[PDB]
């Protein structure tokens, strides 16, 4: 789940280098909480991840929230994943 | 111990307080900031008429989904605001909108004037009566910030789909 969270990270670093106009290189991250909700046929989650990542070679802090909404439209399982916001500390 | 589980449904346009009268409900208190676009479902175990009842009530933000949600739902919370006439005016499309879906003339149904704290007021007791009166369902006038009507209408929502 280390593993879960740090490829959740690289993909909020990822998504705000293509919807935000950056070059952000993932160094790790530093903290992870997570919120869960389960309107029905649902289990989803909204990840605030505190990460570290290379600006212009200089190693800094960003705040990501994404979001991960699985869902059961017939009897197979949807699963989506989108950035919500990402900024510096 | 006996109990009976019932399946509600929280709708109405963005605004109208959902996610308020659900969180009073559940959490006895209001918020005023809760995420517009995020659903989730709560549980309440409460005694109504004797009975001890678990009341899973969806609160929904609005697709395939929506009409899952509505073949679930065993009774519907319709919320409009008393401060804001096209709240009022979408009813009609809840409504119609729950009735194509399950197929049935006759849904439990409860029709919500929320924010009735509030000065300000758009829409009248009596046109929100006429319209319960014409769809054949109860109204109640509620407020999440100050708890007014809140449980009267979960319950009466209860009392609605025994009725069926
Ligand atoms: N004064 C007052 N404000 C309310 C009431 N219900 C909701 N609100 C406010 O109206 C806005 C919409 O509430 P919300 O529950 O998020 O609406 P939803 O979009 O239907 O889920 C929020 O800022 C609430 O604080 C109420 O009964 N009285
Ligand atoms: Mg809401």
């Amino acid at each position: 789940n280390s593993l879960e969270i740090e490829e959740l990270a690289r993909f909020a670093v990822d998504e705000h280098n293509k919807k935000e106009n950056a070059l952000l290189e993932f160094v790790r991250v530093v903290k992870a909480k997570e919120q869960h909700f389960t309107p029905w046929f649902q289990r989803n989650t909204m990840y605030y991840l505190t990460l570290e990542a290379k600006d212009g070679g200089k190693k800094k802090l960003y705040e990501a929230k994404v979001w991960v909404k699985r869902i059961m439209v017939t009897d197979k399982m949807r699963n989506f994943k989108e950035l919500q916001e990402f900024k510096p500390v | 111990s006996h109990m009976t589980e019932y399946k509600l449904v929280v709708v109405g346009a963005g605004g109208v307080g959902k996610s308020a009268l659900t969180i009073q409900l559940i959490q006895n208190h209001f918020v005023d900031e809760y995420d517009p676009t995020i659903e989730d479902s709560y549980r309440k175990q409460v005694v109504i008429d004797g009975e001890t009842c678990l009341l899973d009530i969806l609160d929904t933000a609005g697709s395939a989904m929506r009409d899952q949600y509505m073949r679930t739902g065993e009774g519907f919370l319709c919320v409009f605001a008393i401060n804001n006439t096209k709240s009022f005016e979408d009813i009609h499309h809840y409504r119609e909108q729950i009735k194509r879906v399950k197929d049935s003339e006759d849904v439990p149904m409860v029709l919500v004037g929320n924010k009735c704290d509030l000065p300000s007021r758009t829409v009248d007791t009596k046109q929100a009566q006429d319209l319960a009166r014409s769809y054949g369902i109860p109204f109640i006038e509620t407020s999440a910030k100050t708890r007014q009507g809140v449980d009267d209408a979960f319950y009466t929502l209860v009392r609605e789909i025994r009725k069926h």
